[PDB]
RNA sequence: AACAGUGGUAGGAGAGCGUUCUAAGGGCUGUGAAGCCAGACCGGAAGGACUGGUGGAGCGCUUAGAAGUGAGAAUGCCGGUAUGAGUAGCGAAAGAGGGGUGAGAAUCCCCUCCACCGAAUGCCUAAGGUUUCCUGAGGAAGGCUCGUCCGCUCAGGGUUAGU
RNA sequence: GACCGAUAGUGAACCAGUACCGUGAGGGAAAGGUGAAAAGCACCCCGGAAGGGGAGUGAAAGAGAUCCUGAAACCGUGUGCC
RNA sequence: UUAAGUUAGAAAGGGCGCACGGUGGAUGCCUUGGCACUAGGAGCCGAUGAAGGACGGGACGAACACCGAUAUGCUUCGGG
């Protein structure tokens, strides 16, 4: 059985979230929470909350033992981009993509 | 100097082989059992080398 | 009445893209480069259906030459001898015997040698 | 060699003096690991002057230590604490008056932090 | 049937495919229309079916008619999204520690010492701006980082003349 | 109406001659669709919130608010062969 | 065991296929609005203050629409 959590439209660039996700994918949920806690990246606390949300869903909704959980899927999808403009020299503007992420974790029993 | 050709998906991916985080240099805390960075005080319980800091 | 672009464009382009399945990178993905590659594939396929007939004949001759020389004949003399004997077995078949039934090939080679030694 | 700590000569001296007095007063401060590592040698050299105790040693310390209140109750300056309480505590100890303990990176800039404290 | 022929730019000629609409006839469709997605099917080509999925209300077929009737190129127009790239940059400047608040603090508050301006980086006051002022609450966006903070957001308040 | 059907048709299907640009004359956009009905998700759970997982409503929630359909570029996760 | 020979397998990452998503808003269907006309009406308003505005008006912020200190409407005659 599986339990999912998603954080949609989090204001972090997908590429940066994926760096941290690649550390935890496949791991036992206890080990994953430790990695996130000790990984000094902006994505770490965000991903941690999605992981803990998925674990809570596993316990509460599906009646799954939290100590037996593994991260079975973990991925970051692109959310909608906030388009901004930075004034450059010579009266030119250059686009700034303030990108967002959809962060999915699926936990399953080992 | 500008890109003469766009970079393919493949070449971009090949370049990012090494653009990767390492797993933290972590060990189990002998006091409380949470993972800590080796040679650092445990953030959870505040212990280091069997002494409360 | 107005005719919108509609679905015809998507349908046509998608068929080209399905013909480009297996091509590398953007050549299976993007219409413009997939189109060029499918067109190029046509020219090559036409050319190579012709070259296929050249390449197999070349292969059979090489194998007949190898088998002939095991019987103490060059390919040139074998084919001359077979022509004089009136044996009309083609190179595909001779090369088939050379691989599969070499004793049968050797009889044909002996028949050729008989005419040459006249 | 010695660290520059991203500061000019005068800015660095000023910072090391600030930190030196902070450690004398508080007995335990949290700072960046690399600041803490530079502070060890500077603070321990001040404690050596304190342990000497003579007027000449006090004036040398007075050139470095900041004019800050160590104990508001007793009206004790940082210089007075160095020559009274700190010097007395480390009478029998030969060097190694401080210890650094690493805490790990802070949020805003990932800077590796450390406790430095008097032993 | 036989015989002969069938490379082709400009270009002439012919025969067709498909699109929207109309007419007439005949149909399909909530027992699932169009569209969309997939497939190893069919036709000499343009193209056309069939099956399954999605979809949730329309649509084919035949014959004829009429055209905003077919796009890969116009440094085409509009939109979206890449590449370069986790790269350049983050816009003159001194901070340090302690304490506090908070889900979270290099960045907010307080304290201490340090440092900077000082014919100004001070005080007053035009033009101009138009609520940016004050208090309480807030943290999506704006702020080149962060943010508990703000010239930002939400409330409520605030400008008193005979001289 | 053998006229358009949201890049079309008015510049404007929407609070448009608006926003925005310009000292001014003047230039001048983008932006339609939940559902038959709000029945617009009580309640529980993780979270500061956002967001989500259940539960409920509904024919449908992968119809949950720039919410009919949802192509392509582009970005990912998994892996049969190399 | 030694010698000589031969051949596998490897994946940091990548390629092709397939599956499943995300983004995005094409496509289809739809129409609140347009476009072109036909028939008929009407072709002027203003010092008795026009056109067009500004500022106001509600138990409730702003805006629209409506109205003018008689202000989200007043009288009257008809309709319903
Ligand atoms: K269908
Ligand atoms: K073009
Ligand atoms: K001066
Ligand atoms: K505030
Ligand atoms: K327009
Ligand atoms: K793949
Ligand atoms: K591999
Ligand atoms: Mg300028
Ligand atoms: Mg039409
Ligand atoms: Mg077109
Ligand atoms: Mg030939
Ligand atoms: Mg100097
Ligand atoms: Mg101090
Ligand atoms: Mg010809
Ligand atoms: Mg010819
Ligand atoms: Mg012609
Ligand atoms: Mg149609
Ligand atoms: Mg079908
Ligand atoms: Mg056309
Ligand atoms: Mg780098
Ligand atoms: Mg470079
Ligand atoms: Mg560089
Ligand atoms: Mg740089
Ligand atoms: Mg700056
Ligand atoms: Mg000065
Ligand atoms: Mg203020
Ligand atoms: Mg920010
Ligand atoms: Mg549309
Ligand atoms: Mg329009
Ligand atoms: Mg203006
Ligand atoms: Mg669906
Ligand atoms: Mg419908
Ligand atoms: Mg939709
Ligand atoms: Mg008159
Ligand atoms: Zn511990």
């Amino acid at each position: 059985m599986q339990a999912k959590a998603v954080a949609r439209t989090v204001r972090i660039a997908p590429r940066k979230a994926r760096l941290v996700m690649d550390l935890i994918r496949g791991k036992q949920v206890g080990e994953a929470v430790s990695i996130l806690n000790l990984t000094p990246r902006a994505a770490s606390p965000i991903i941690e909350k999605v992981l803990k949300s998925a674990i809570a869903n596993a316990e509460h909704n599906y009646e799954m033992d939290a100590n037996n959980l593994v991260i079975s899927q973990a991925f970051v999808d692109e959310g909608p981009t906030l388009k901004r403009f930075r004034p450059r020299a010579m009266g030119r503007a250059s686009q700034i993509n303030k990108r967002t992420s959809h962060i999915t974790i699926v936990v399953s029993e080992k | 100097a500008v890109p003469f050709r766009r970079t393919s998906k493949m070449k971009k991916r090949l370049r990012r082989t090494h653009f990767k985080l390492n797993v933290p240099g972590m060990t189990e805390c002998p006091s409380c059992g949470e993972m800590k960075l080796s040679h650092r005080v445990c953030k959870a319980c505040g212990s280091y080398n069997g002494k409360d800091i | 009445p107005r005719v919108k672009g509609g679905t015809v464009t998507r349908k046509r382009r998608k068929k080209v893209l399905k013909l480009a399945k297996g091509y590398f990178g953007s050549k299976h993905t993007l219409y413009k480069v997939a189109n060029q590659q499918v067109m190029k594939s046509g020219n090559y396929a036409f050319r190579d259906r012709r070259q296929k007939k050249r390449d197999f004949r070349k292969l059979w001759i090489t194998r007949i030459n190898a088998a002939a020389r095991m019987n103490g004949l060059s390919y040139s003399r074998l084919m001359h001898g077979l022509k004089l004997s009136g044996i009309e077995v083609n190179r595909k078949m001779l090369a088939d015997l050379a691989v599969n039934d070499l004793t049968a090939f050797n009889q044909l080679a002996d028949a050729a040698k008989a005419q040459l030694n006249k | 060699s010695y660290r520059k700590l991203g500061r000019t000569s005068a800015q660095r001296k000023a910072m090391l003096r600030d930190l030196t007095t902070d450690l004398i007063i508080n007995e335990r401060i949290e700072t960046t690991e690399t600041r803490a590592k530079e502070l060890r040698s500077v603070v321990e050299k001040m404690i050596t002057l304190g342990k000497r105790g003579d007027l000449h040693a006090r004036r040398q310390a007075a050139a470095y230590i900041r004019n800050e209140v160590a104990n508001e109750e007793n009206n004790q300056d940082a210089l007075q604490k160095l020559f009274s309480d700190i010097a007395t505590r480390y009478e029998e100890r030969q060097g190694g008056y401080t210890r650094i303990m690493k805490l790990g990176p802070r949020r805003g800039d990932g800077a590796p932090m450390a406790i430095i404290e008097l032993v």
